[PDB]
């Protein structure tokens, strides 16, 4: 290894209760006012981030929201579900306006494009679909995987599109053409999560076995974030390097990315009620600025984490021990 | 040597044919028979390119991962050079780039639900005298009032998928009977 | 110094880097029609515009008089096609 | 736009 | 489906006139090989001939290495049945709907990983210099025009063309009927099978003569003639040395002059 | 993965090698290509003996 | 006593990712263009070429360090004269002979044979013979290229010394 | 395997092909696969087989026991060799050193072994038990020189700090085995 | 990286818009832009930099623009066409600021005096060339030839008018005498463009017999007047009036061709030094850049290519 | 009984995946049927 960089530790400070089923999606709004969350009660709860207010719930999901994004560049929100159905939500209106159709299973994952009018989205069906914007229609449909499509993330240059899947592969995608142009088979078991660095040209995937860090555009391995034997199904990357991932057992490990170092291991309580079984991660974000982490729980909370604002490396040591 | 002539295989030694010897010469099997299989080669780097098996059938994408040491662990704290984030003109030309192409399909999917030719032939007993047939090639009219002329309710099996991709796992960890 | 064949030439090259031939021996296996330069399966195809009004008048002479001037660039010396004999006298 | 200069075929 | 600026197609096909009028019709028809529809493409190959189009798709010209209305071989101009023959390429292409459609697909993928200039790896890569020889010393080097002709007027059969000299189409006699040329059908001449003119053809050139060596094993002499009148004509010493030893040992050479 | 191991090391304790022969191939084929490395160009195809590819049917 | 090295030295050995190859030069047939062929030996000129061009059962051809066949010059400036002498013949495999665009063009192309060729003789100037690792070039002809005849896996030439025998090193 | 059972053994092929399709992950499909072609004597086919299970799978060990067992049987003992190199180059478990060691000695190749122990260290060198199996089989063959140099680099590989007592308490019975008993009692 | 040799955005820049063969093309002797027409009777301008932006388009033409050529001083344009009438554009007003009215058939060629006053010497398929003075109606002079002329230009100092047609001997007018002084005899077909040099010594002739010759022009020649040949373009069946001109160091020439290649010769050497491909039809009109080493095209095939050369 | 909807899985290998190119000369193995 090499020389961590010092990351402070994070507290929880807020959870929010009032989801009735699983909370299985979250993501930040731009201006980082506010942040959308999906749940297994098949609806979206909009929060206000700073005073974790209930906004707005939206509902219209037939069932399971699992998958949620606002849109970089449009008043847009889109949501996917079990119900295979993917929709867009105008937030000028709070209304449903336009329906993506094709996916034949569960909606698990979608990634809205950083600069193209473009969204992707993962199913069961082993499909990542590529869907035009505007005109609803199917511009790809990425058939390489053979197993579960988790998860999917979108980036300005090539690969455009990155993909996770239950048959343990990472694929990368070429946007234009609509065809894989490597395949990452290093994982053991089957990939539920993904992160790109937000300033660095590298991404990261979780599986039981294995965090995996890669540089792109071709992919090659850089080193394993090893010893979070749990099945991650979230990854989250801050701008500052550190990364969290999230487990479906409740523990919450942190990351520095540079040396791969975990400098704290949080377990998640389940909130009064609910079994031990519950403690469940099922997704997290950061907000824009990189440090408040929202995360979203089997147990029916959101949970957020916040820097401990007190600690100092004198407090909190790192060594150098290669 | 110009006094000798040889005839066996042998005879050459180690080297190849002599021209100032006018006989027919076969340093090895080489011109004796006649002209499915890859043939064996080393790469730049010396060694030898057993895994180009993991190459037939691909577009030169940049599935080369069958080597050990593109699956054992790289640089840490990397060098702050391939791993910087591409520029803004990158992720422009990108775009562009990127938006025309995918343009040309969903114009041509909503859709869907003088110009001359100048031709080089290859087979040279030719129009009359010449290397070159210019052509104009103008666009039979579409009846407006025609249906759809072919049936398209055809289903045929998928096409086979892109050859295996090496599985590249850390060895297998034992486990024991009581796991 | 060359530029080897390419989908569009970005640097106006000279003469002797385009047009420079290719130096040593030639497959006797392949035939001069398997040699030959090509971009579909029987020749190169590439797009032309030529004035329509000449053309026509091409088509007709060579229809109905038995010989055309030829249509190659770089005719050189061939500049009739079809019954030459007719062209020259 | 800026372009590029197509080969074409020769004898 | 699929697409071009351009069809495949031979010289003959095309005619003398190097100046052509053609029609392009995107899915025109179905190929007739494989009914997937295919861009067509429509000329008239020189005054008295007859409007010609394509007839297979270029997956299936490719797939063959045919030209897409006479289905003759493209580089020798043989029936695909005699260059099967001596490539030695067997009746490999699947024939069953299904099963070819599927097969036609894998074409279509692995060639559009080429540069598009080649037919399927059997004959694009078939070697055998000595097959090629036999191929090129028998097929027919002129561009016959004659199959670009109207048809027969079948009211001029049935003694009634009622057109008289203001009609396109010939008035002339039938092929006999009980002629195998008269009884030909498109998938025989596709797939190379019970293809009449091809027998004609494997016939003719099997039944040229050739060389064999004799039984006695112990001779290795070869005669050697047409060499000219003695001076200036005569082919020196030299010349048989320069060409012979290419092949073998010369124990001795006897000059004749 | 142990089954083909107990398998194995069955299959080779109950192998016999011709050593006789090894040494008669060392000759023919000579120290370097008899003893390659992992990325030493082995050429001379060795296509087996019909008494062998019968004993490999065999076993 | 033996004669001090020289310029004219009597072998040239090159080394491939492939394989390594010694060649003897005949410069009593061909000095011209013995000398040329070890000038740039000597000067490292093929360091780094590739063999850009390979046809089984026929011809080896490298030494242009464009690698598209059609560059390449000599140390007499460009193009130079050919040193046809009919003692010498592509009479089988292995032949060294000076590759040219025609008559009168030899230039820093040179073609290896894989088999008798006599049609080439006088078109073509012999100026050596493969001395050491037929086996390098039978493996070579091996190689399955493009339809091009271009190595679809190069091989790259990257030594070049004068030697004065085909030892290996 | 219907299809060979029938002699269609061009069929027979393509439907494993169209196997590895769906599953190209599955060890039975490669082997059942080659072992058709190795009942049939297609031997070559076998070998291309056996080199595309190895190169899409390098972690199963099965692959390369039974490739590298069909190339000792058919007596391609170098062919053999290679497949051992080609494994080794992956640094396997032990227990493919192992057989690669068995392999040698299995042909009287004593240095030949040697130098895959030498190796072998490189790889797996912290169990301290392939340190003392190199030194029982320079020992069991006689090199006691070399054993004894095995047990001093151990100590000196495991560093004369952090003591190890295993290699101690066998290089210790090793002398006094060789009768060094004041070197064993030292 | 590579090098770079002019202001260009690109290397090769391809200009589009144009709506049928474009016959003539010229750069404004300021560098600043460059003019183009053709079948498309339309005229339209370009910057030479930046964009390359169509910044103006001047209409006006009833029929296609033959030729076209800036005035020295860049202030005005003269344009000659099929509606059998030169033009004069004003460049800063975008107008016709003269429309000579006078010839009887189409004008094939027009070429304005270098300097003094403004003149504007025309070749027409009447058989006549005639000189223009924008001052008067009438024209200057008139010089019947017998068969239609094709090409023209004026000596340096714009007191010879030398022209060229299907005779193909060029003949040299003295605008004194009224006389033809001489002519220069040699090509084998039809003249289809006449380029005089920048320092006015020589002259080039590009003719459908395939070659170009140069020609000494200067009134004192010891000997034969043709200084040499150029060969290597050709004239297709289409038989446009393709254009020839000269470098402004006078190194090198060229001359449209039918061929689809932009070619140029070395003056001194004869050989060719550039030979560019990308055009898809006829190149009917070559220039160069007045102070920076760029190439002019203009096809056949409705586009224009501008590009930067080594002109070394 | 006349059959037609669908291929007759006797009279040619269906849907036949064709073995790839390996560094072995397939064609020195020679097969006797059974
Ligand atoms: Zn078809
Ligand atoms: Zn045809
Ligand atoms: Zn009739």
């Amino acid at each position: 290894m090499m020389k961590p960089k010092w990351h402070a530790p994070w507290k929880l400070y807020r959870v929010a209760s009032g989801h009735t089923g699983w909370v299985r999606a979250v993501d930040v709004e731009p201006g980082n006012q506010w942040f959308a969350s999906g749940g297994a009660d098949r609806i979206i709860k909009i929060w206000d981030l700073a005073s974790g207010q209930l906004k707005l719930s939206l509902t219209g999901h037939i069932s399971s929201v699992r998958a949620v994004k606002v849109s970089p560049r449009h008043p847009f929100l889109f949501s996917g579900g079990e119900d295979k159905q993917v929709k867009c939500w105008d937030l000028e209106y709070n209304k449903v306006i336009r329906h993506y159709h094709g996916h034949l299973s569960a909606v698990q994952a979608l990634s809205v494009h950083p600069s193209l009018d473009v969204l992707v989205t993962c199913a069961r069906d082993s499909t990542a679909r590529v869907w035009d914007m505007r005109t609803k229609a199917q511009v790809h449909c990425f058939a390489g995987h053979t197993n579960t499509v988790a998860d999917v993330v979108c980036q300005s240059v090539d690969p455009q599109v990155i993909t996770a899947s239950h048959d343990a592969t990472v694929r990368l995608w070429d946007l234009a053409a609509g065809r894989s142009m490597c395949t990452l088979t290093h994982h053991k078991k089957s990939v539920r999560a993904l992160t790109i660095h937000p300033r660095l040209n590298m991404f990261a995937s979780a599986s039981p076995d294995n965090i995996k860090q890669w540089k792109l555009p071709k992919g090659e391995f850089m080193q394993n974030l090893s010893g979070h034997n749990a099945i991650i199904n979230t990854l989250s990357s801050n701008d500052d390097g550190v990364v969290v991932s999230g487990a479906d057992n409740g523990s919450l490990c942190f990351w520095d990315w540079r040396s791969g170092f975990c400098f704290q291991k949080i377990q998640t309580k389940p909130q009064p009620g609910s079994i031990e079984s519950e403690a469940g991660i099922y997704a997290s974000c950061f907000d824009k600025t990189g440090l408040r982490l929202i995360t979203a729980e089997a147990d029916k909370t959101i949970k957020m984490y916040k820097e401990d604002d007190e600690a100092t490396e004198e407090s909190h040591p790192i060594v150098w021990r290669p | 040597r110009t006094s000798f002539r040889p005839r066996g295989p042998e005879d050459f030694g180690d080297g190849g044919a002599f021209p100032e010897i006018h006989v027919a010469q076969f340093p090895l099997g080489l011109g004796l028979g006649d002209m499915n299989t890859l043939a064996l080669q080393y790469g730049t780097d010396g060694k030898l390119q057993h895994d180009a098996i993991a190459r037939i059938g691909h577009v030169k994408d940049k599935v080369v991962y069958s080597k050990l040491n593109d699956m054992k662990a790289k640089t840490w704290n990397e060098d702050d050079d391939d791993i910087q984030k591409p520029d803004d003109d990158a992720v422009i030309d990108a775009t562009e780039k990127t938006r025309m192409a995918l343009e040309k399909i969903v114009n041509s999917k909503v859709a869907s639900a003088a110009q001359y030719i100048r031709y080089t032939p290859s087979q040279q007993n030719g129009a009359a005298g010449s290397q070159q047939r210019i052509i104009r090639m103008v666009e039979e009219q579409k009846d407006p009032m025609e249906p759809p002329k072919f049936k398209i309710n055809q289903k045929i099996p998928r096409a086979p998928p892109s050859p295996p991709a090496p599985v590249m796992h850390s060895p297998p960890r034992k486990m024991t009977a009581k796991d | 110094i060359v530029d080897p064949k390419t989908k569009e030439i970005k640097s106006n090259p000279k003469f002797d880097q385009l047009f420079k031939p290719e130096s040593g021996p030639v497959n006797h296996f392949k035939s001069e029609q398997q040699r030959s330069q090509k971009n579909t399966l029987t020749g190169f195809v590439e797009p032309a515009h030529l004035n329509e009004f000449h053309f026509n008048r091409q088509i007709r002479s060579f229809d109905t008089l038995g010989y055309a001037q030829n249509p190659t660039a770089e005719s050189g010396t061939t500049h009739f096609v079809g019954d030459v004999k007719k062209a020259e006298a | 736009k800026p372009g590029g200069r197509g080969m074409p075929a020769m004898p | 489906w699929e697409d071009s600026d351009f069809p495949i197609l031979c010289e003959t096909c095309l005619g003398n006139n190097p100046y052509m009028r053609m029609m392009k019709d995107k899915y025109g028809r179905e190929c007739k090989i494989c009914e997937r529809p295919f861009t067509t493409f429509r000329w008239q190959p020189g005054k008295g001939a007859r409007y010609k189009n394509t007839e297979l798709c270029q997956t299936c010209a490719k797939v063959k290495n045919v030209c897409q209305t006479c289905m003759f071989d493209l580089e020798y101009g043989l029936p695909v049945q005699v260059r099967d023959h001596e490539l030695q390429i067997a009746d490999n292409i699947p024939k069953q709907g299904a099963n070819r459609d599927f097969f036609l697909q894998n074409v279509e993928r692995t060639l559009g990983q080429g540069d598009g200039t080649q037919p399927i790896a059997q004959i694009a890569n078939n070697m055998d210099q000595a097959a090629h020889d036999r191929l090129r010393r028998m097929g027919r080097t002129q561009p016959y025009y004659k199959r670009n002709a109207p048809h027969i007027c079948s009211f001029f059969v049935k003694g009634e063309c009622k057109r008289g000299e203001e009609c396109p189409y010939r008035h002339e006699k039938p092929t006999d009927p009980d002629d195998p040329l008269s009884r030909q059908n498109i998938r025989d001449r596709y797939y190379g099978t019970n293809d009449p003119v091809a027998e004609k053809i494997l016939n003719r050139a099997a039944a040229a003569p050739t060389l064999s060596p004799p039984a006695d094993t112990t001779i290795t002499t070869l005669y050697i003639g047409n060499l000219g009148p003695s001076g200036a004509q005569q082919v020196t010493e030299k010349d048989l040395n320069d060409f012979f030893y290419q092949y073998g040992d010369i124990r001795c050479l006897r000059v004749l002059t | 993965e142990d089954m083909t191991l107990r398998q194995h090391t069955r299959l080779t304790a109950a192998l016999d090698p011709d050593l006789d022969s090894y040494k008669k191939m060392r000759e023919c084929v000579g120290g370097e290509q008899f003893y390659p490395t992992a990325d030493t160009l082995i050429h001379g195809n060795h296509y087996p003996t019909t008494a062998a590819m019968d004993k490999l049917t065999k076993d | 006593m033996p004669a001090p090295i020289n310029d004219q030295a009597p072998y040239v050995i090159l080394d491939t990712t492939m394989g390594k190859i010694a060649l003897e030069l005949y410069w009593n047939h061909a000095p011209r263009t013995c000398q040329n062929f070890s000038q740039l030996a000597k000067r490292n000129y093929y360091n780094g070429t590739i063999f850009h061009r390979i046809i089984a059962d026929f011809m080896i051809q490298g030494g242009d360090p464009t690698g598209t066949g059609r560059g390449g010059a000599s140390i007499y400036g460009d193009k130079f004269s050919d040193e046809i002498d009919e003692r010498l013949k592509h009479t089988g495999a292995g032949i060294l002979s000076m590759a040219n665009a025609g008559p009168n063009t030899n230039g820093s192309q040179f073609f290896i044979t894989l088999a008798p060729t006599q049609h080439l003789d006088g078109k073509h100037t012999i100026f050596g013979r493969v001395a050491a690792g037929m086996k390098v070039i039978a493996n070579m002809g091996r190689v399955d290229t493009d339809n091009h005849d271009r190595p679809k896996i190069e091989i790259r030439i990257l030594k070049a010394y004068p030697s004065e025998s085909s030892v290996l090193s | 395997k219907w299809e060979e059972s029938i002699g269609e053994i061009q069929r027979a092929r393509s439907v494993f092909e169209r196997a590895l399709d769906v599953d190209h992950r599955s060890i039975s499909i490669w082997l059942q696969y080659a072992e058709m072609e190795m009942r049939c004597k297609q031997i070559n086919h076998a070998r291309n087989v056996f080199d595309r299970a190895i190169t899409i799978m390098p972690r199963a060990m099965q692959f390369w026991l039974k490739y590298s067992y069909m190339e000792e049987v058919i007596e391609n003992i170098p062919g053999a060799r290679q497949i051992f190199e080609r494994w080794i180059e992956w640094e396997p478990p032990e227990q493919a050193w192992q057989t690669y060691i068995n392999f040698e000695l299995r042909y009287k190749e004593i240095d030949r072994a040697r130098s895959v122990y030498q190796r072998f260290l490189h790889v797996h060198g912290i169990n301290v038990q392939n340190w003392i199996k190199y030194a029982k089989f320079e020992e069991r063959n006689g090199y006691i020189g070399n054993a004894r140099a095995a047990y001093e680099k151990a100590m000196e590989y495991f560093g004369e700090e952090d003591i190890n007592e295993t290699v101690l308490v066998a290089f210790a019975l090793f002398e006094e085995r060789q009768k060094e008993h004041e070197r064993a009692r030292g | 990286t590579a090098q770079r040799f002019s202001n260009l955005m690109a290397p090769t820049m391809v200009l589009l818009g144009h709506e049928g063969e474009i016959y003539t093309g010229a750069f404004s002797p300021d560098g600043t832009c460059l003019a183009t027409s053709g079948y498309d009777q339309k005229i339209f301008f370009w910057n030479v930099y930046g964009e390359c932006e169509n910044f103006s388009t001047i209409k006006g033409h009833s029929g296609a623009v033959m030729d076209l050529k800036f005035t020295t001083d860049s202030s005005s344009l003269v344009s000659c066409g099929t509606d059998k009438s030169v033009r004069v554009w004003d460049m800063e007003t975008g107008t016709c600021a003269r429309r000579f009215r006078t010839h009887t058939d189409f004008v094939n060629a027009v070429h304005p005096s270098r300097r003094g006053v403004t003149l504007v010497a025309s070749a027409s398929d009447d058989g006549t060339c005639r000189v223009h003075d924008m001052r008067t109606k009438e024209p200057v002079k008139t010089y019947t030839n017998r068969y239609q002329q094709t090409a023209v230009t004026f000596n340096d100092s714009s007191d010879q008018v030398i022209s060229g047609g299907i005779d193909n001997v060029l003949k040299v007018w003295d605008m004194r005498r009224d006389e033809i002084t001489y002519t220069l005899t040699g090509h084998r077909d039809t003249i289809t463009g006449i380029s005089l040099s920048p320092s006015g010594k020589f002259i080039i002739s590009n003719s459908m017999d395939c070659t170009v010759r140069q020609w000494d022009i200067r009134p004192f020649v010891p000997g034969q007047r043709s200084v040499g040949v150029f060969a290597g373009h050709n004239h297709n069946f289409e038989k446009n009036l393709l254009k020839c001109s000269w470098s402004p160091c006078e190194r090198f020439i060229t001359a449209g061709s039918s061929d689809r290649f932009l070619y140029v010769w070395e003056t001194l050497s004869k050989k060719i030094v550039y030979k560019l491909p990308g055009h898809m039809g006829s190149v009917n009109c070559t220039d160069f850049h007045p102070k920076e080493p760029i190439m002019l095209s203009c096809g056949s095939d409705k586009r224009v290519f501008l590009g930067e050369i080594d002109m070394s | 009984k006349p059959k037609r909807n669908q291929i007759d899985y006797s009279e040619e290998i269906p849907f036949e995946k064709h073995v790839p190119a390996g560094f072995h000369n397939p064609s020195e193995d020679r097969y006797v049927v059974e």
